[PDB]
RNA sequence: UACCCACACAUGGGAUCAAUAGGAUACCAUAACGAUGAAGGUCGUAAUAGAAUACGAAAGUAUUUACCUAAUUAAUAUAUUAAUGUAUUGAUAACCCUUUGAACUUAAGCAUAUCAUUAAAAGGAGGAAAAGAAACUAACUAGGAUUUCU
RNA sequence: GAGGCAGUAACAAUAUAUGUAUAGAUAUAGACUAGGGUUUUCAAUUUAUUGAAGUGAAUCGGUGUUAUAUAAAA
């Protein structure tokens, strides 16, 4: 049949972790993410307006760029060694 | 189903950690006094997605 | 924190108990204690355990759709009548906490009446079920409130 | 507590012994933990000790580096030395490169120089 | 408008959340006090903020006149407790009440932790603005 | 490789303390063997080696083990006889 | 006893009124990324720790920065003598320059036409970009590189 | 958010005067893999809630070779 007779033949698991986007959308027999395209270099392009939301430049950590923008608003404290050290180049 | 890859198990003993009601020393200041935990599931309920 | 709708003339020699949100069906226990109020207080705990050993019935007067004829409720000039176990187990709980009070302020028992007697509803508990072809119904059940004051005779 | 004044004090090899001494504080605390009863903060004002002196070790080493390298070109010195500021602008040529110009510009404008003048 | 902005608004709602979530040395500042007439002769400013236990004495309230000790500071409540002052709970009168340190004046100092650094250090900055305007 | 370098590894960096419980007591007594909690990212060989530096008694086979709340342990035997109780004494175990 | 009406007192539910560390629109300034390892992710660190939040074995308050990731003991090219040095690669969701390029719809039907030198898609840079010093406009008593407004 | 129909349809209901036992009744049972992930064991309070403890490999699986320019837990 293909009701709930058939439901009991499912056990088998196709998609499996990514190492780039963290999603469990990376096929194991066509060796292909379904959200990030993994082995190609360049990223996919998102398949709706909603889905630039959800990661989007600013919802991470920011390591560096919350740096970039404090030294932009306050000027940059120095090393004093290295201060000296600096001036001391031809 | 005691053959397991090394990246499983790992995954699987940090979301065994994650479901916990609050401590019972943190449950007597003022802060939360009353609070309860929220986001609790049920091994029979609802499923993981680890495969 | 249910507040009684009964008015009390004299502070002294009035005594009140209550159960609030207790897990009773409300149709059950409305239908048992209509004949409870003006008796003396022996006289209720010796009747509510003749129910539980089916001796004497129970006259089903609001909700009596689809109740079986009996001969035990002739005395009451009825033909219907029932015997609930559960509802009489849970007003039996709330008669000995009187008869402990009375004694505890030194009161005659044999004096004493039963004088406010009413019950209401409660807020519910929800539930499931699962039907045929995938259909989902609910399957909730409904407390109630008892409230029971005694006082005592001239 | 410790002051990190007093790491600056001493030498080189003096700062080594500190730091295997302040490690083998924090075994026997923790063992404290598990058999005994430890008190509220204990852990963490030793733990804190062996960050403030690994800082003025790392401090030392790099004052040895600059008298090393202190006068050459800025190819010759390695890359973490070097004076960062963004990738745009390591790629940006000099002032000195831009205002170049040919013989037959700055040879005219030496000849007629600015003039200051009043109102019309 | 995040956190501590220090805002120049006239808006109610922008300068309230400069009140609730104010850091450092402007939390220090909110919770000051007025000083007595043979203080004010002494060194010359208007207020200074409030350390502990130095003497105080209530000038406006239901607990007008009397002079306490100052026992407890609290920073995210702008609240202090001052001596001799009785407050009702549901089960005594035992409790301290709880002031607003902009209804004291305080009458005798208290110096620790460089205090007595702090209130020369203010006394010269005040007399140089002076000279600026003459 | 690098310019400024870190520090060596010091045994201290690798044992972090010594396990009490029941069924690690037993394996002191009758068959001369400490239980110990280590890293996670160090292997079987430096193990062996850190544990013949710190208390000085000689190590020869050790068992590893990584439980279900997310640490490692190291069943350690030891050669001569007695080692493991003195080691727990003085400890403080 | 049940059915109906009137009055007084108690249950059930969250409408009305008042407040508010939240949003919406317009204007002004800025227009700072990345092989010296970015954006994003996985796992760990609290004396008694779950969610949230901050932080990397120096880990829950001026340096360090675990593992994947353009992820690189490489690839396409240049210079010196198989080795060494130099330059490019990834992110964008507004404005700018090229390539490719529809149909719904209107014509009261429809096939040239319109929607349209548009939407989607690809390539390339900056705080702005593109354009710019007549192998022009005119028929007057003649004007004078580019851009923007009426 | 809360009614009528309505406590109506539809489902569950073994014996002993003293018992950690004497009897009755229904159902074949046990191991590897795919899937599940602490349900395991013990203590305390009433198929629940909280807290501790528990998985040890030179010879048992993977990591190795290939199926005529990415393939095997039989
Ligand atoms: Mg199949
Ligand atoms: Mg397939
Ligand atoms: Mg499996
Ligand atoms: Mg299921
Ligand atoms: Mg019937
Ligand atoms: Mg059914
Ligand atoms: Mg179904
Ligand atoms: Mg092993
Ligand atoms: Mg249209
Ligand atoms: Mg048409
Ligand atoms: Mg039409
Ligand atoms: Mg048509
Ligand atoms: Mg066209
Ligand atoms: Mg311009
Ligand atoms: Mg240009
Ligand atoms: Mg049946
Ligand atoms: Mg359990
Ligand atoms: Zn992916």
């Amino acid at each position: 049949s293909k009701g709930t007779a058939s439901f009991g033949k499912k056990n088998k698991r196709n998609h499996t972790l990514c190492k780039r986007c963290g999603k469990m959308s990376y096929h194991k027999q066509l060796r292909k993410c379904a959200s990030c395209a993994y082995p190609q270099p360049k990223m996919r392009t998102p398949g709706s307006i909603k889905a630039r939301r959800r990661n989007a430049l600013g919802t991470g950590r920011m390591r560096h760029l919350k740096k970039v923008i404090h030294e932009h608003v306050h000027g940059k404290k120095v090393n004093p060694i290295l201060a000296a050290f600096w001036k001391t180049i031809k | 189903g005691s053959r397991k890859t090394e990246i499983i198990k790992t995954r699987l003993v940090r979301a065994r950690r994650s479901n916990r009601a609050i401590p019972a020393w943190k449950s007597e200041l003022p802060e939360f006094k009353d609070k309860y935990n929220m986001k609790r599931r049920h091994w029979r309920a609802k499923k993981l997605k680890i495969y | 924190a249910i507040n009684f709708a009964y008015d009390v003339v004299d502070p002294t020699k009035v005594i009140k108990s209550q159960i609030d949100s207790a897990r009773v069906s409300f149709k059950k226990t409305r239908e048992t204690a209509n004949t409870l109020r003006k008796r003396s207080l022996l006289n209720a705990i010796s009747y509510l355990n003749n129910v539980v050993v089916k001796k004497e019935c129970v006259p089903m007067r609001r909700y009596a759709r689809g109740c079986g004829h009996t001969r035990q409720a002739r005395a009451f000039n009825q033909r219907k009548g029932r015997w609930p176990k559960k509802s009489a187990l849970a007003l039996l709980q709330v008669l000995e906490n009187i008869k402990e009070q009375a004694v505890e302020k030194g009161l005659e028992v044999e004096k004493l009446d039963l004088d406010h007697v009413q019950i209401c509803r409660a807020p519910k508990v929800f539930g499931r079920i699962f039907r045929a072809h995938g259909r989902v119904n609910p399957f909730n059940k409904s407390p109630c409130h008892i409230l029971v004051a005694a006082k005592v005779r001239d | 507590k410790m002051d990190c004044q007093s790491f600056r004090e001493k030498n080189i090899s003096e700062l080594e012994e500190e730091i295997i001494n302040l490690k083998n504080d924090l075994l026997q605390l923790r063992q404290k933990k598990v058999s005994s009863t430890v008190e509220p903060d204990e852990i963490k004002t030793a733990r804190k000790n062996i960050a403030k002196a690994l800082r003025v070790r790392h401090e030392k080493l790099l004052e040895e580096q600059c008298k090393k390298y202190e006068n050459m070109p800025l190819n010759k010195i390695p890359k973490e030395l070097r004076p960062k500021k963004t990738r745009a602008e390591r790629r940006k040529l000099t002032k000195k490169q831009a205002n170049r110009k040919v013989p037959k510009v700055w040879r005219r404008e030496l000849k007629n120089p600015k003039i200051y003048f009043a109102y019309t | 408008m995040l956190a501590g902005r220090k805002t120049k608004s006239s808006l109610r709602k922008k300068q309230r959340k400069a009140l609730f979530t104010a850091v450092g040395k402007d939390r220090l500042k909110r919770m000051s006090s007025h000083l007595s007439e043979e203080l004010r002769s002494q060194y010359g400013f208007r207020s200074f903020p409030v350390a502990v236990g130095d003497i105080v004495k209530v000038h406006s309230g239901p607990y007008k006149g009397k002079e306490g000790q100052i026992l407890e500071v609290f920073l995210k409540d702008y609240r202090i407790t001052v001596e001799g002052c009785l407050e009702e709970n549901e089960e005594k009168e035992n409790v301290p009440a709880k002031l607003h340190p902009c209804n004291v004046t305080f009458v005798k100092f208290n110096m620790d932790n460089g205090r007595e650094k702090q209130l020369e250090e203010k006394k010269i900055a005040r007399v140089q603005h002076i000279e600026r305007e003459q | 490789k690098r310019i400024i370098p870190k520090p060596d590894i010091v045994p201290q960096d690798i044992i972090k303390n010594i396990h009490t419980s029941e069924k690690a007591m037993r394996n002191v007594e009758m068959h001369n063997t400490l239980v110990l909690i280590v890293d996670k990212k160090f292997n079987k060989r430096q193990i062996r080696n850190a544990v013949t530096k710190l208390y000085g008694c000689p190590c020869i086979k050790v068992n590893t083990l990584i439980d279900f709340k997310g640490r490692k342990k190291a069943y350690a035997k030891l050669k001569n006889d007695g080692d493991a109780i003195k080691i727990a004494g003085q400890s403080g175990a």
